[PDB]
Order: C-alpha cells, then structure tokens, then sequence
C-alpha cells in the first residue's frame, strides 16, 4: 500500500540508483514517466513515515517534515543523498496541490530545498531534475495574488526569483547547463504577460532557444507560445504564427491541449487576424469555443466582413474575454483592414474604380478621408491601386504576372532549402540503430 | 503592489510619455508598453491622455489621421503640456501621408498633398516634397519613381540568376556534396 | 576547471556523425 | 451546431435567393420597367 | 470559342474579337502531384506504423 | 582540473578518430561511383539468344541457348523476382554466358507468323 | 416511409403554400391512419414543431402552428399497439414458432423482417433493427443483407438519416462487394447519391446518382422521378457543360421524364436554356427551379445556397470565356438587371476568386484572368510540399 | 596518419594502401587501441588488400598485447577468400598470440587448428598453409617461451630492432628469402 506506493519509488529510486552510477536515459526518461505514475500513490501518509526511514536520516529530512506536520512517533549517508533529493523533486511533487494547497509554505521549502545543498554542485550532475517549473509552478499558484502585496516588496520574491532564475541563467552555462531554462524566460515572458514588457526577451532570444534537443517540445513549444506572443505585438505574425506553427505542429499535447492549447489556438487565431486572413473556423468550431474560439469566431465572424460596430460588437461582447485572454490588444487594428479588405475586394478589380464609387464605399464609410483612408490603405500596400483626385479616379491595379519571374524558383528555392530538411534529418537520424547496433 | 503611493499625473507623464514613445514613433514598445501596462484599460480608456495614442493609433497605424491629426490639435495635453511632440507627429503624421501619397499618387496636385499635409504654403509642402526629393512640376507633386529601387546592397542573393541558381546548383551540389 | 571538463561533451557529441559514416561506409 | 453538414466557406451567409428572385423580378421588373 | 472549338476572346468595349490561341502547359505538376499526393500518406501511414 | 589532463586530452584522439572516416568515405563513395560504372558496361550488345527456362534462385536459373545449351547461368541482379520473369527469351554473354536480359516476347517463328496489319487501310462501307 | 419522410419534409418544410403544409400530411394524416406511424409520427409531429408544426393531440396544439394535420389520437396509439401487438403477437410466437419449429433460416428472419417492416409502417427506430440484426442473425443470404441494405436504408431514411446507415450501407455493401450483382450498388449508390446527398453529394454521388437509373428506386425509401430530379439537380449543378451536355443535354432517361412530372420544369432544362448562354431568361429559372426543386426536397432545401450563385457565377465564366473584354454595363446594365446588386454578389465573387472576372463598377467593364504558367499547376506547387514538408516535420516529429 | 590513410585509402595500387594500411600500425602502435576500430572501417572493404594491409598493421600493434577483439576482427578475415589474405591473419594473429593461450584464450586451439586444419588441408594453399605454419612456429618460436615486444613498457622505450623484423618481411611473397629478420622482437620470459 503505502508500501505498493513506497514500492512504486522504490523502482523510481532503483532506476534512480541507475542514474546514481551514470545512468539518466533511463532514470530521467524514467523519471518523467515516473512523473505521470506519480499522480498514482500520491499523497504522503506512510509513503515518507515509511520514506524518511527507508532511505537514511538528514537534518533536511527534519526541515522537510516541518512541511509534513504530523504526528507518528511509532518505533521501527550515500544511497540516502540524491534519492533523499531525487524525493526533494518528489517533495516539490507532494507540492503539487497533490498534497497541497499553500505553496507558500512550500515556497521558504522549495528556496530551502532549491538554495540548501541543491542548486549547487548540480550542473552536468542533475540533468534538468530541476523542474523550474514546479518550483515556480508552485509561485505560479500563489500569484494568484492579488493578496500578498506583492510580494513581500514589489515582487522581489519573483524579482529574487527571476535573479534567482538569472542566478540559474548563470548557471546556464550551457555545461547542458540547458533544459529547464527558458520556462524561467517564459516565466519572465509570462511574467511580462503577467507584467512586464517582453522585448528584453530579444535579449532571452540573444542567448538561446531551450537548446537543444532534450527539452520537452512542449515547453519548446511553450517556448514558441509565449515566444509567438513575442512576436504579437512585436507585430511579427508569420513567425508568432510560425511559433504556433512550431507550437502545436509537433508539441505532444492532449491532456495539456485541453485548456492548454486553447490558448495557444486563440493567439493562433489571433494570428490570422493578423493577417485578415479567417481561416474557417469550420474546423475552430471544434474543440474551441465552448470556452475559446467563437469571438474569435465572432471577430472572424465581423473580420469577415470586418464590420466596425458589429465587429466592435464582438469587442463590445467579449472585451472580458479578450481581457481574459488580452487578446483585446488585437483586432482594434484588422477593423479597417478588413475595411481596406473588401475595398480590395470584388472592388478594385476594375483598372479603378472612380475616386466617388470607390469612395462609394467611403461614401458608405466617409469622404475625403478617403485620401487619406485610401492612402491609409495603399500606404500599406495589402491593396495595389492608385488614384488622381485631380482625376478623382481611384486607379486599381492588375496584379497580374506570370512565373517569368524568379518568383515560382524563389519557392523553389523555398523548396531547395527545404531539400535538406529530411534530406540532412535522414543524416540526423542515420545514427541511432546503425551506431547502437554496434553496440 | 504599488498601491503604496499612487498618483495621477503618471498617468498624464505616461500619457505624454507613450505620446513620446508614439512621437519617437517606435511602435511595438510604443504598444509593448501598453501591455507592459498593468492595468490597460481600466488606466487606459480612464484616462484621455491615455487615450489620445491609442485612439491615434487607430488613426495613425493604418494611416488616416483626419481626425486625429485635428485630435491633437484640438488636443487637451497637446493644449496642457503636450505640445511637444504635436509638431513634430504633424511631420511624422505626413511623412507617412508622404509615401502614402508617394504610393497612392505618382502625381498628385501641389494642393491636395498640401490638403492633405494640412498645410497652407505649398512651400511648406515643396520644401517636403523635394526634401523628399519629388518630382514636380507647376501645381502638381509628381512621384515619377514612387520608390528607392536599385540603390546598392541587397544583392548577391535574391536576384542572381543562375549565379544564386549555380550557388543553389552549388547548394544542392552540396546537398549533392555534402550528401556524404 | 570545468572549463576543461565538458570539453569533452563536444567530442563526446562528436561521437556519432562519425558513427553514421561508419554506417555510411557499409552502406557504401 | 448539428454533427455533420456540407462544412465550409462557411454557412457563408444567406436571404439571397429569395432577395435574388425579389429583384429577378424587380431586375427583370426594372427591366419591364425598362 | 465558348466551346473551345476556337481560340480568342471578345471585345465588348472594343466590340471585337480579341486575340487568342490554342496550348497551354504539359502535365508536370500535374504528374507530380500525384506523388506529392502519394507519398506521405503510404508514409505517414508508415510514420504512423513505426509509431 | 586535472585527471581530465589526462582524462580530457585523450579524446581529441577521438575528436581525430572521428575525423578520418567521412574522408574513407567519399573516397569509398567516389569508390563505388567508378566502381559502379563498368558494372553497367558488364552489359553489352553482341549477345546470343536463349529461352529463359527457370530460376533455380536469385541470379541464378536454367535457360535455354539458340545452341539450346542449358546451364546454370546469372541473370540480371537488375531484375529481382516479380522484376524476374519465369520463361523469356533472353539475353546472355558468350563466355559469361549469363543472362544479361529478358527479350520482350518474339513473336515471328515457324509457326508461319500471324496476321499482322497494324492499322487497317480498310474503311468499312 | 418515402412519401411519409417526404410529406414530413414537405410539410415540415412548409414554408410557401398552406398545400406544402398541407398536401405533405394531408397523405400522412391519411397515411398515420395507413400505418401506425405514430412514435415517429410522435416525434414527426415534434419535427415540425416549434414552428407550425405546433398543433396536435398529444404533443404540442398551437395557433402559430398552420399545421393542425401535425395532430394525433391515443387512438391510433390504441390502433397502433392493437396493430404494433397485433403486428408483435401475430410474429411474436409465429417467429418463436420460427424459433420453435426451428424454421427456415431466412423463414425464421422472414417474419423478423416482417416484425422489422413493421417498424417502418410503425415509425419505430428500434426493434426492426434489432429484428433485422436477427434476421441478419439468421441471414444466410447476402439477400437478406440485401434486406439489411433496405432496413438500414429504411431505417435512415425513414427519417431521411444520415451515416450509420451510410455506414450500414458501407457495412451492408461491405460483407459482399456483389452490389446485388449488378443492382444493389444501385440502392448503394442511390442510396449513398443521398446519403452522401447530406447535404452534399455534390460532386460526389451526384454522378452516381445520375449514373445508375432506373435500376431501381424503392417505394418506401424513394420513387424514380426522385433520383432523377435529385441525381440531375446536383449533378447537374455540378457536373461539365460537356457532361451535362453530354447527358443532361438529354437521356431518354430524361427524354422519359421530361416534363412528365414538371417536377422539373428548370433543373437543366432551365439550366440548358441557361446553358444555351442566356442571361435574363436563367435568372429567374433559378428561383423558378428553386422554389420548384430546391425548398421541394430534401437535401435540395437543405442545401440551399451552394446551388445558387455558382451557376449564377458560372455563366459569367462563359459570359467572360466570350470576352476578354466585356463591359459588366453590356452585362449587368444590357442585361436588365440590377447592375450593383447584380454586381455586388458578383463582387461577392471576386473574394470567392472564382472570377477570373477583371470588372468595373464605373466604367462597368469586365476583364479576364488565366492559368499561364502559373496556371495552378506551377502554382499549387507551393502548398502540396509543405503540408507534406509538415508531415514530414510530423515525419522528424516522432524521432523519439 | 590522416595523410597515410587518404594516400593508402585514395591510392590506386593496393599494396600500397595495404602497406600503408600496414604502416599505420607503427605510428599506431603506442595506441593499438582504436586500430580494430580503426581497421574495424578497412576490415571491410571492397579489397582484400586493404583487408590484408589490415591484419598486420592491427596483428602488428597488438602483437606483444591482447584484445581478442581486434583479433576475433581478423577471424573472418583469417576466413577472407584468399589464403595470402588470412595467410597475413594467420600471422597477424599468432604475432599477438604467443604465450596468450589456454583458456586464457581457448581460440588460439581453433587458431592453432586452423592452421593445422589448413596445414592439413590439401586445398588450403602454401599461401595459407605457409603462413599457418609460420604463425604457428611463429607461437612456437624459440620454444615457444619467447614473447615480442616493441616500445617496451619494460623499458617504456621502443626497440628499432623490434620494429625491423616485421618491415623486413613485410615484402615477401615478393621477396621469399626474407622472414628470418622476424627474429628481432623475440624476446625472453
């Protein structure tokens, strides 16, 4: 029981007792399964009454215990020290609200587990047994606040906490100092998109992407997320997009999709936007609003037309929700653009159409303006027209060409770029039977 | 946390200073900073000062600032403290406008950028203009070439023919080369 | 120090490309 | 919204063809106005 | 012409026919496609089938 | 520090070892791209005709000659299995003496041919 | 069950006359007294409901219901389960005497279909199906399958359903590929050209469905004029001018029919007078088949509007083909319309694309657009790879 | 090395990449470490050659060592069509192979059977048999009691001698009068 639970760790410590001679591979891959299969025993009844005197004894197992606080009294230095912090993961794991609810609690611990002993000779040693997360998925909890003023001072904890993640980024010093880090930059992304304003993540960017290959794609992905967000109002949209695109394409995601990727799917929405571009939420009917997509749905819904008022509407109706996701920021934009966009549209495919049918539309919208709303337009380009109000002819152009340009073979290009991608992968991959074959 | 003090003009100095940063005319900062914001709207939309960028920015972003350009002058802060940068936006306004123009008019009337620029002298305009180097003629700013092309680098790459084509040839002789 | 210590954890990456062509050989 | 219909592009919208045969006659009624 | 049975196009505002001519392109994308159809569902499949 | 100094310096050894081999291989790359020429120009045309009898397995089989000499021969390792074909005429070398190809089936012996009008002149009516 | 789920749809679709109301459950008023339609009926006559169809004895009766004939009895629920017991007791032991004498094998199944058919007389979506799994349990036959392909088909489209059956109809069409030898495809086919008729069909089995006919048709699931007015409609709203006026252009099959119901009137003839490259005399053709063919039936209400502006579009595809240049005035001004509105849906297609329509408002002029090299051959190039380069992303994506 | 390979490895005429392969093992010998693995690429080739230049080069390092793994390498080798080719993995392997035997290493029975399987066999060449004969008395020399060392650990110093015999008789089945200079690294017990 508490047994088959101390059994279960027992097997984590034994393939722990793997990693103990050299052996992460399995241990941590173990680990990360066992980290699932933790969610199984749980709780700490008689799993640490009987752990803390399974393995050995240590002044921190005392401290530990003043996170247990109980009472058990009863009766009943080397294969007791990492497992004693291999179960110090486990301890942030008996964190989790899986025998939890204050953190803040654990927060002294996990600083008093993170600081002591820990977080120290750890660099190529701990392979990412650090979860950053977990210890922040803890503070993660807390702030929640509102209520602590932030924290202690304003909110040094987490400023510490960033230090201290940058007293990690330190320790990044890529030794594999590596796999955890950038959850303390999305972290401090999120941390902007709690607070702050990300653009030193160009600097988070200057160094690094999670290298390399080790890193969950989720958090890589996650990585993208925030990383998209970037790029949201950096007001890149492809490589926002891309990100997502790098995000969801490959992220292993299904439990986490859930309210996860939602997120995600929304800025991903959002991107479009961006770009006018609507996919059909036809398929964002699925799996998305219920609680994600449809004002989004309902912008697209409006972005198709991009009807100001009913899209304001939208924005009327859902401005909680936009602020619940501060997708709000958006679509104040994509108003006119979509304007702009059926301007474009069924519109400029005359070689004009005249300054008054054309500000006909405007005519619809407003007058004279239109200089500067076409302008506004044309100034972007995403149109291609001209005009003379001296000829008061709103002049709209061909785009028309053949692939006599460079254009197709720029894409071929594109393409021959691309050659190499599972062209040199197979290379990449080549290896690993035919070289553990040797083995 | 700072509840500790508060206080209001920091809206009306962000106010400004956003205004600044729209001024300085660097945009996701600019708006970067709104989301930097901790409380957007609930300050935002509360304060007019707050809300003249943005609501320029609608104006602005895009590119029509009939009202908005009318806004600021008309505008409280810009009327308050603001001032400064009014001026300075009017250009940053129509130098958009300008290429705007430029794209919208390969000729346009020396009145209508003129109309367009808010300006009174076309002088004021033709100094711009041909500032901007435009082509003109009696009456009229001309956009002969609306734009820069040619003018040196961006080259070996994107535009070499065969060259590019013979690198990519190269290329994929490598992906043919490097195919060890 | 540890300067000199994952030095090797470049060769030690190193290792393997190598071990391809070494398939690459039989392969060839 | 149902299970399954013919999907995209999307309901795209609707009140045409009615609307259409509304001006086919008025279209052709203009027309016999014409 | 509507048929195809001949190659040109009329002019409304010019009242004419306009030029035109008969070819356009050989099958290429065409045939490739195809594959580029073929390829990753017997492999995805496959991609699926390591899986 | 140090027992690396040992330790460490010993693996550019291996960083080395390493190093060599892409070398072997393009040269063993190259290798077989001259190698694998004249295995093509193996085939060549002033061959002889057989009837190909059967397999007795891969790259191996009776046939027949035009002297009707059957024997153990090659064939095609060009062809396979389904790429092989059970009963042809087929292509083989005087001295290697092997299959070097199936012919596409003959048609004209005695028999007395057939028929053949490709294309009637003849319109009905 | 055919004019049954037809007067239901009709009625249910009742929309333009009282008679659309009314000649639907007129019959099925009648036809609740034919068959013990009642527990679908039941829920037929909670099918309309909520809008007109809110008048009955047993569900709903309301005044903004036109429809009352959406009215029942306990009566013929007493009826009913005297006819369903009847029904019932009469196989009941008869069917265990099946059982009992252990006889025949389809014998047995036999009055299991009979006790199925039932169900569809009855309007119950449950025993007969049950029953057909254990007259198919009793199926030595792919003819009784055969059976099975009528169940399921009666099944579903008893309430004009939709997959399962069509799955069945996979399913049932599965197990032996014959096809009823050289029929049952049909029924497939027919069948499927209306499952796959939900609501699409549209390229789909809309050939099949003008294919196969009439090679069967199915009182209780369809008549012949059905598949003739459906498989052309969609077919033809799909299919080539040269198919069209291949086939369309007349069948003996239509040559038959022409007509004869009127039923038509439109569909291509209509069309073909469309297709004879008219302008004004389509235009109304279109409401004229709609209202006539479209709101008239199933999936042609159903589907609405995918018909409607594309042949409204097409022509202009000849109307262009005809000109590269042509003034949209000598189209939408010469030809005695609205020019804007005509122009505004038809702008409507500039971001539908299908234009290659280059056209004016003021000068009201229409141009053209064409493949070249682009064409979407060196043009779709782009995408084809990527979703595959994706996939092939999604290829490296395993790794481990 | 590098330079030796590409030349052994580019070169047109064998017996010199088999002789340079051969030559590795001397500026290899202070690491027969890798030389399996090393050869382990020229174990295979196309060539028998280069698969000869092999076995001694290796058979060379390892001579006054062990590893039964670059040994067991040749085994296949020693099986290598031609018997010149094992003829050299004969040797190449007896050279290592003296005063190693019994279960120490139990192949070395095969290994001495294998020759006498050869020397035995009638269809086995004077090639094979030759060279299993030699690397059998070459197990044998001087009572079979005398090792063969090179950069001796002893010493930790290299003997020229040591290296001659080998370099001398390298050429042979050129020159056959040769062997006897194989006497040098003989060395006591």
């Amino acid at each position: 029981m508490a047994s088959t639970a101390v059994m279960m760790d027992v097997d984590s410590s034994g393939v722990n007792d793997l990693h103990h001679s050299e052996k992460k591979y399995a241990e941590e891959d173990q680990v990360q399964e066992l980290l699932k299969v933790l969610n199984e025993i749980s709780k700490t009844t008689l799993t640490l009454d009987p752990r803390y005197i399974w393995r050995s004894l240590k002044d921190l197992s005392s401290l530990r215990n003043q996170e247990l606080l109980n009472a058990e009294t009863l009766c009943f230095k080397t294969i007791e020290v990492t497992a004693e912090i291999n179960c110090f993961m486990h301890l942030l794991v008996q964190l989790f609200l899986w025998d939890s609810k204050e953190l803040e609690q654990l927060v002294e611990f996990n600083r008093k587990v993170v600081i002591p002993n820990l977080l120290c000779y750890y660099n190529l040693r701990s392979l990412n047994l650090i979860n950053a997360k977990l210890w922040f998925y803890i503070y993660l909890s807390h702030e929640t606040l509102a209520r602590s003023s932030e924290e202690i001072n304003s909110d040094n904890q987490n400023i510490i906490l960033r230090s201290t993640m940058m007293k990690f980024l330190k320790i990044a010093s890529l030794k594999h100092d590596n796999e955890t880090k950038a959850m303390l930059i999305n972290l401090i992304l999120r941390d902007f998109l709690n607070n702050g304003e990300v653009d030193s993540a160009s600097d988070f960017i200057s160094k690094l992407e999670y290298p390399h290959t080790d890193v969950s794609s989720s958090l890589e992905a996650r990585y993208f997320f925030y990383l998209s967000k970037i790029n949201a109002i950096q007001l890149d949209y492809s490589t926002a997009n891309e990100y997502i695109i790098a995000a969801i394409r490959k992220a292993p995601h299904n439990s986490k999709s859930l309210g996860f990727l939602q997120q995600s799917n929304k800025l991903h929405c959002c991107i479009q936007l961006l770009m006018g571009d609507i996919p059909e939420l036809s398929f964002f009917h699925q799996s998305n609003m219920q609680k994600s997509l449809l004002p989004y749905y309902h912008l697209t819904k409006a972005v198709k037309l991009g009807d100001l008022k009913k899209f304001t509407s939208t924005i009327t109706k859902y401005k909680q929700l936009l602020l619940k996701d501060d997708t709000y920021q958006l679509c104040v934009r994509l108003r006119s653009n979509v304007i702009k966009t059926g301007i474009r549209i069924i519109s400029l495919t005359y070689k004009k159409i005249s300054l008054r049918d054309i500000c006909l539309k405007l005519n619809l919208d407003s007058e004279q303006t239109v200089e500067y709303m076409v302008s506004r337009a044309i100034r972007d380009g995403v149109i291609e027209a001209k005009i003379n109000h001296e000829d008061g002819f709103i002049e709209t152009t061909e785009l028309l060409n053949i692939y006599d340009s460079e254009d197709p073979q720029q894409v071929f290009d594109e393409r021959i770029k691309f050659a190499n991608q599972l062209h040199d992968e197979y290379l990449v991959s080549m290896r690993y039977p035919e070289d553990k074959k040797t083995q | 946390n700072h509840k500790l003090s508060e206080s209001d003009k920091k809206s009306k100095l962000i106010s400004l200073y956003l205004l600044n940063l729209l001024s300085q005319n660097n945009t996701t900062k600019f708006h970067s900073e709104l989301q930097y914001l901790d409380k957007h709207i609930k300050n935002l939309e509360d304060d007019s000062l707050l809300s003249y960028p943005i609501k320029l920015d609608r104006w602005l972003m895009e590119g029509s600032y009939q009202k908005a350009w009318d806004l600021l002058q008309s505008g409280s802060q810009n009327i308050s403290e603001f001032d400064s940068f009014t001026d300075i936006l009017k250009s940053a306004i129509r130098d958009e406008i300008a290429k705007n123009t430029e794209l919208s008019y390969d000729f346009l009337p020396l009145s209508n950028i003129k109309a367009l620029l808010f300006f009174n002298n076309e002088k004021e305009t033709e100094k711009f203009a041909l500032e901007r180097n435009w082509p003109i003629v009696n009456s009229k700013v001309y956009f002969n070439n609306q734009s820069k092309e040619k003018a040196d680098y961006e080259d070996e790459m994107m535009h070499e023919e065969d060259q590019k084509t013979n690198i990519i040839e190269k290329a994929m002789d490598y992906a043919i080369s490097i195919e060890n | 120090e540890q300067k000199i210590q994952e030095t090797e954890l470049k060769i030690r990456s190193k290792t393997e490309n190598v071990r391809r062509l070494e398939a690459q050989r039989n392969a060839l | 919204q149902t299970n399954i219909w013919e999907e995209n592009w999307d309901d795209v919208e609707v009140d045409d063809d009615f609307t259409n045969e509304l001006k086919a006659e008025l279209d052709r009624y203009k027309r016999e106005n014409q | 012409i509507l048929d195809k049975i001949f190659y040109g196009v009329l002019d409304q505002g010019n009242g004419w026919l306009y030029v035109y001519e008969t070819p356009n392109q050989d099958a290429t994308y065409d045939s490739a496609l195809e594959l580029v159809g073929q390829l990753n569902k017997v492999v995805d499949q496959l991609f699926e089938k390591a899986s | 520090y140090f027992k690396l100094k040992k330790l460490e310096k010993e693996y550019e050894l291996l960083t080395l070892q390493e190093d060599y081999i892409k070398d072997e291989q393009r040269h063993l790359k190259r290798e077989l791209k001259r190698a694998q020429e004249e295995v093509k120009r193996i085939q060549s045309v002033p061959l002889v005709i057989g009837q190909f009898l059967e397999p007795i397995d891969q790259n191996t089989g009776i046939v027949s000659s035009t002297t009707g000499m059957s024997y153990v021969v090659r064939i095609l390792s060009t062809l396979d299995r389904e790429l092989l074909k059970p009963s042809m005429s087929v292509a083989l070398h005087r001295h290697s003496n092997a299959l070097v190809d199936i012919l596409p089936p003959d048609s004209d012996s005695s028999i007395s041919v057939m028929g053949e009008n490709e294309k009637p002149d003849v319109t009905y009516a | 069950n055919y004019e049954v789920s037809e007067k239901a749809f009709l009625l249910t679709q009742s929309k333009v006359s009282i008679e659309q109301r009314k000649e639907a459950a007129e019959f099925v008023l009648a036809k609740i007294k034919e068959e013990e339609m009642a527990p679908y009926y039941k829920y037929l006559c909670e099918e309309y409901l909520v809008n007109n169809g809110q008048s009955d004895l047993e569900h709903d009766e309301k005044s903004d219901s036109l429809n009352e004939w959406i009215k029942f009895d306990q009566e013929l629920y007493n009826e009913l389960c005297k006819k369903n017991e009847s029904k019932i007791k009469e196989l009941n032991e008869k069917i265990q005497k099946l059982e009992e004498d252990d006889e025949g094998e389809l014998e047995q199944a036999q009055a299991w279909i009979n006790l199925g058919e039932y169900y569809a007389q009855i309007g119950d979506k449950d025993n007969a199906e049950k029953t057909l799994g254990k007259s198919l349990s009793k199926a030595i036959s792919t003819g009784a399958k055969i059976d099975v392909m009528l169940t399921i088909a009666r099944l579903g489209f008893f309430y004009n359903d939709q997959l399962y059956v069509k799955e069945k109809l996979e399913a049932v069409n599965s197990m032996i590929e014959k096809g009823g030898d050289w029929e049952r495809r049909n029924r497939y086919k027919t069948y499927y050209g209306i499952h796959c008729l939900a609501v699409r069909n549209f390229k789909e089995a809309a050939k099949l469905l003008v294919d196969s006919l009439a090679t069967f048709t199915s009182i209780e699931l369809t008549s012949y004029e059905s598949i003739a007015t459906y498989a052309s409609v969609t077919g033809l709203f799909t299919l080539e001018r040269t198919d069209l006026k291949s086939k369309v252009i007349d069948s003996p099959e239509l040559l038959s029919l022409i007509s004869t119901t009127a039923a038509l009137q439109s569909i291509s003839s209509l069309t073909i007078s469309l297709y004879a490259s008219d302008y004004a005399s389509y235009f109304p053709y279109l409401l004229e088949t709609y209202a006539n063919v479209l709101i008239p039936c199933k999936y042609l209400n159903r589907h609405a509007d995918f018909f409607v502006r594309e042949m409204r579009r097409k022509v202009y595809a000849q109307l262009l083909e005809s000109y590269k240049t042509l003034s949209l005035k000598s189209m939408a001004s010469a030809f005695g319309v609205s020019v804007a509105f005509l122009d505004n849906d038809l702008g409507k297609f500039i971001p539908n694309k299908q234009l290659n329509c280059v056209i004016d408002r003021v000068n009201g002029i229409v141009e053209t657009n064409r493949p070249d090299n682009k064409n979407a051959q060196y043009h779709l190039l782009v995408k084809q790879g990527d979703g595959l380069l994706t996939k092939l992303q999604k290829y490296g994506a395993a790794v481990r | 090395v590098k330079r030796l390979l590409h030349v052994a490895v580019s070169d047109s005429n064998d017996d010199v990449r088999r002789a340079a392969v051969i030559a590795l093992g001397f500026v290899l010998l202070r690491d027969y470490t890798t030389v399996p693995r090393i050869v382990q690429l020229l174990s295979k080739s196309h060539n028998a050659h280069v698969r000869c230049g092999t076995a001694f080069a290796l058979g060379i390092a390892c001579a006054g060592k062990g590893l039964q793994s670059a040994i067991d390498v040749l085994d296949p080798l020693t099986k290598d069509p031609v018997d010149f080719v094992r003829q050299a993995a004969m040797i190449a392997l007896s050279m290592i192979l003296i005063q190693q035997t019994e279960k120490l290493n139990p192949q070395v029975a095969d290994i001495n059977k294998n020759f006498l399987s050869v020397i035995t066999n009638k269809h086995q060449e004077g090639l094979a048999k030759f060279g299993a004969c030699v690397a059998q008395g070459i197990m044998n020399a001087g009572g079979r009691n005398v090792t063969i060392q090179l950069e001796n650990a002893d010493t930790g110093t290299l003997d020229t001698k040591s290296v001659v015999g080998l370099v001398m008789f390298s050429q042979f089945w050129y020159w056959f009068p040769l062997a006897h200079f194989l006497s040098l690294s003989f060395t006591p017990t």
